[PDB]
């Protein structure tokens, strides 16, 4: 048989349905879900590390005359000045006044340490939305994991369960992501050579071991002093060291709907958004009729004590004269109140207590055991604490008074 | 996986400072979870434990027979590790080994060594 | 501490089992719920590899050709069927009391 | 190997004591980009093991002083951790340069250069001494491995090989040319990041208030659990008190490297 | 007794020139309260007379040291000035941690710690260092007499007497316990505080005009001598020109280390 129920999609809550035929006996379906993913295609574009400004050696003729030999190093720069290094007793200990040539050669490298300190950019687009449920249709006990894609199912003993799809389209992985020390980044992170001094892009590599980088780092050879041979060079900050000191925070603190960024598997767990929905196809064998459960008893239940709390507040007590003492299903049809369980125990001929929560002041819920219609009413005291931590077991309708 | 190798003289004179050194070859000896030993067997005795040391927080176990004259030490810089044996005599000659020791997120580390280096030979003779 | 094995040597022709048995001065149990015992295997010309520690538990490396038990200080290891490439010593070992001393070397070739 | 087949050169530093020289103990390169306060620099002299020294050139005699005579200085000084080739490993606070000397059997012999030393603290306390005892987190140290992990530079033959530098010339024989490994790379770990005091946390409707008393500079990151997330953060070294309004749906709250703690309203 | 049956201990730096190890050296307590830059330091090493020294303890060994090899270092170098049991006191200026070190036959041993030394200048003009001459006012400085006082710390045999310690356990066969006197206590006296410069008054119509002209921060105190007495406190360091109004029923004012002085409108 065919069910379509829809689950609030968050974690660590139960949530406890019933299939009920119009002539066989109810079935319980707890479904739990302990994850809920959120999983983007992540497509590679670049990386980044510091930049070191590796600088080839002078090249010196003393009353000479050089020329450059055009090589190809990422911004390589290369420059010929005239006169510095003038006479002995002035460095490079050549005989001249001018006429005296230097070569200076400066090209950008990718740190020694880019292997182990590198930020990853990232496009991200179509999330692949996915779950860990703990199930039980039936008395039985699952601890699948479920693509909520409405084309991927699983099957336990007989039954046949599908999820999703559209859990609210949603996604907080902006289209440019950038990924660095486990932190997860919304930057609008500039192309494979594009990148300028000064910002997040200066040096790009494909990947991190590729052959070839791109260097735009605003490098100027400048002109020697006289006293000692030496190469020098104006070169900007990294843009790497200027992200890093005015970058905002993470994605898992700027992050919409309660999500928990994580790491290379990018992901947004237990994001509180949007509703999974759930199609089933029970078998007849798990699905057995009224001959071995209890039936119809002369039940009467009484609310003794509510609170319409976040929480398992209420408590109802039913006072029933039933056949057998065995189990029965339990469930609300209404959003009027949430219960603990699905099973409740009867006795031959005993009572019953049944932890719920509820969120109004005056509940009339319409309560249920294995097939009667058992009805409580009553009044709720206000609660004990205005702050809490245990979230929220119930529906909230504007049912106050 | 991670080899081991021993190093050292052999024919050190009597009644001198001994010494061997022992390499982690592909390994990490800076690692917790790791202690490193050194073992000799001589003729006719049967092995024999000496001494070892933590790689992480490096503070020594010796035995207290010879706790007045041995000493085991370290190098992060050359990823070496060394033995000092003071005062020798007759019966020393025997085989060194040095060990490392598994994983050790157990108390069963103890005394469980593996993947050793072949040996070095130490004849205390003239 | 002191530690003692038996048999010195143990001949044997193929195909059967074989009993080996270890005699501990102090009880090797700990208060934690652990027997430290370890068994190396001594082949000729290398350095001594193990098949049976905790008293009772293989190794990873191992053929299930083996087992081992005990109580407190009297240990028995235990052989299923010995092949050719099992000559070689066996040693009893100790742990949890310094010094990790180490047995006398029982001698087993075909 | 390195200490048995190389040679330190002399090199031009600003300032050798006395204006300027050709200095045994010239900086080509500092790094301090990593978290505690590891520096790793590129000298003009080695490290080898004849047990741990340093080998300079003076007018082409090679000399040899012990590593426990050097001393190097950024605005505190120093701790040398060691020492492999060119390169060596300490730990140093944060300053405007840095500064190396040792003193032979006559006036003593130094090399100062401006190279921003860095402190980059680990999590959401801004510290500038590193603590006792506190929680453990993720860490890329300028490492103790002397081991080749991939990095190299390279250097030539002009009888010995030396440093492709800066500040010397390129023959014009054969650039016999080579490559030799950065020791002290930037490995990861667990270091030991400080746990700020606990928040006071006084409750109202609708409303959490949080008299907070740092012992340093703590980050504070407060959001919703909602569609609008209205994410607060900013960093805290005075005692405060700061009140946050906390609907039914939710209320995030971090102080420091403490763990995110949740709150969320009821009628 | 006084004291000839105490014994050093072994503990937990966090710093000991190579990462952390055990230290004869620890730093158990550091208090910076006082006025005029002394602290007060309580270590894991004793200070007697057999005359200045340090005995140290080592692996089971004791040791010994005088007391000019000692070095201890904030952000500047600091000074000490006395050493009595496990304390030490000295004249250290303003940082975020206190190292100390020596150094036996080729060793140096170290510990660091973070706490925060801090001067706090006496008076009105907030200083660094104090002044070769000025006014005398009153300051508590951690004093150089070691008598007992009142003040008592506690320590225990496991032969010999250690401190109840932090970074030492408890035996188990008999807690013999006893208390021995902290010197140095926070004592009162008189210390010497900057006086600034003379103000320039000019006059006006029920107005008066103040040039100041510091070497240093310095509170500026107003008030009118009414019963609204509108009073201005300032923290002035640049040359500044304040003008205030002066009425019949008064106005004084303090600038620094000054006395106050009261100024009277007419008409």
């Amino acid at each position: 048989y065919e069910h379509a129920t829809t689950m609030p999609s968050q974690a660590g809550i139960s949530y406890n349905t019933i299939v009920n035929r119009a002539g066989y006996a109810p079935l319980p379906i707890s479904i739990t879900p302990t994850k809920i993913k959120l999983i983007p295609t992540v497509n590679l574009e670049y990386v980044t590390c510091h930049y070191k400004t590796g600088m080839d050696s002078p090249a010196i003729k003393c009353c000479g005359s050089q020329e450059c030999t055009p090589t190809y190093r990422p911004d390589e720069q290369c420059k010929v000045f005239t006169g510095v290094y003038p006479f002995m007793w002035g460095g490079a200990y050549c005989f001249c006044d001018t006429e005296n040539t230097q070569v200076s050669k400066a090209y950008v490298m990718k740190s020694d340490d880019c292997l182990a300190d590198h930020a990853e950019a990232y496009k991200a687009h179509t999330a692949s939305v996915q779950a860990f449920l703990n199930i039980t249709v039936g008395e039985h006990s699952i601890v699948t994991t479920v693509y909520v894609n409405g084309e991927t199912p699983v099957n336990f003993n007989g039954v046949k369960i599908t999820a999703g799809p559209l859990s609210t389209a949603w996604t907080p992985f902006d289209r440019k992501i950038v990924q660095y020390a486990g932190e997860i980044y919304n930057y609008d992170f500039p192309e494979y050579g594009a990148g300028q001094p000064g910002a997040f892009g200066d040096i790009q590599s494909r990947t991190v071991s590729s052959s070839d980088l791109y260097a735009n780092t605003n490098l100027v050879l400048q002109r020697p002093k006289a006293g000692a041979i030496h190469v020098p060079y104006t070169q900007a900050p990294s843009g790497f060291e200027q992200w890093k000191k005015d970058k905002a925070p993470s994605l898992k603190f700027t992050a919409p709907f309660g999500c928990e960024i994580y790491t290379n598997p990018i992901r947004a767990e237990n994001c509180a958004v949007g509703s999974i929905p759930l199609a089933f196809d029970i078998p007849d064998a798990l699905f057995t009729r009224v001959s071995e459960t209890p039936t119809l008893s002369a039940a009467e239940c009484t609310l003794n004590e509510c609170v319409y709390s976040s929480d398992f507040g209420g408590i109802a007590t039913v006072k029933y004269s039933a056949s057998k003492s065995g189990k029965c299903a339990v469930h609300v049809p209404s959003g009027t109140a949430t219960l603990k369980e699905a099973a409740v125990e009867l006795t031959e001929q005993g009572s019953a207590t049944i932890h719920f929560s509820t969120a109004n002041i005056h509940p009339e819920f319409r309560l249920q055991i294995c097939t009667s219609y058992v009805t409580c009413k009553g009044d709720c005291h206000p609660p004990k604490d205005h702050i809490v931590t245990h979230p929220q077991y119930h529906a909230q309708t504007f049912t106050a008074a | 996986q991670v080899q081991v190798q021993e190093s050292g003289p052999g024919l050190v004179k009597p009644s001198e400072t001994l010494s061997l050194t022992c390499a982690v070859s592909s390994g990490s000896i800076n690692d917790d979870s790791y202690y490193w030993t050194w073992i000799r067997q001589s003729p006719g005795k049967g092995l024999e434990w000496l001494g070892f040391i933590h790689g992480g927080t490096g503070k020594s176990f010796y035995n207290p027979s010879l706790e007045s004259r041995v000493t085991i030490s370290k190098d992060t810089s050359r990823n070496q590790f060394s033995l000092t044996l003071s005062s020798v005599s007759a019966a020393d000659t025997a085989v060194y080994y040095c060990a490392r020791s598994h994983f050790c997120s157990n108390t069963f580390c103890y005394g469980w060594f593996d993947v050793w280096g072949p040996g070095i030979r130490v004849t205390v003779s003239s | 501490v002191v530690m003692t094995q038996t048999p010195l040597s143990l001949p044997i022709t193929p195909g059967e089992p074989a009993s080996i048995s270890c005699r501990s001065s102090q009880s090797l149990l700990h208060s934690n719920g652990n027997t430290y015992l370890h068994w190396y295997l001594q082949k000729p010309g290398q350095s001594p590899q193990l098949l049976i520690y905790g008293g009772s538990n293989r190794a990873s490396g191992v053929p299930d050709r083996f087992s081992g038990s005990g109580s407190g200080t009297d240990f028995t290891l235990k052989i299923s069927k010995v092949e050719a490439e099992d000559v070689g010593v066996y040693y009893c070992v100790q742990a949890i009391a310094f010094p990790w001393t180490f047995g006398q070397g029982t001698k087993v070739e075909i | 190997n390195e200490y048995k087949l190389t040679r330190p050169y002399m090199a031009r530093c600003i300032r050798c004591a006395v204006g300027s020289c050709h200095s045994p103990i010239a900086i080509e390169a500092v790094k301090s980009d990593g978290h505690d306060g590891y520096v790793r620099l590129q000298t003009s002299s080695q490290y080898g093991l004849d047990g741990r020294t340093m080998r300079y050139d003076m007018h082409g005699t090679i000399k040899e002083i012990p590593l426990h005579q050097v001393s190097l200085y950024t605005s505190r000084p120093c701790h040398i951790v060691d020492g492999h080739g060119y390169f060596l490993l300490a730990r140093c606070p944060a300053g405007d340069s840095i500064t190396m000397e040792f003193k032979k059997d006559s006036v003593r012999h130094s090399c100062s250069v401006p190279y921003e030393v860095k402190f980059n603290p680990v999590g959401r306390e801004l510290y500038t001494h590193p603590p006792e005892h506190g929680v453990e987190q993720a860490c890329q140290v300028y490492a103790h491995d002397a081991q080749n992990r991939g990095a190299y530079v390279e250097m030539h033959l002009p009888d010995k090989w030396v440093y492709n530098s800066d500040k010397l010339p390129k023959a014009a024989g054969a650039t016999l040319k080579g490559k030799l490994h950065v020791p002290f790379l930037l490995a990861d770990g667990k270091c030991t990041v400080p746990l700020a005091p606990e928040p006071m946390i006084t409750f109202g409707f609708r409303s959490v208030s949080l008299k907070l008393h740092p012992k340093n500079p703590t980050y504070l990151i407060t959001r919703q659990l909602a569609d609008e997330p209205h994410y607060t953060h900013e960093l805290i070294s005075e005692p405060a008190v700061r009140n946050f309004t906390v609907t039914e749906k939710g209320w995030e709250f971090v102080w420091g490297n403490h763990p995110p703690k949740r709150f969320w309203a009821q009628e």
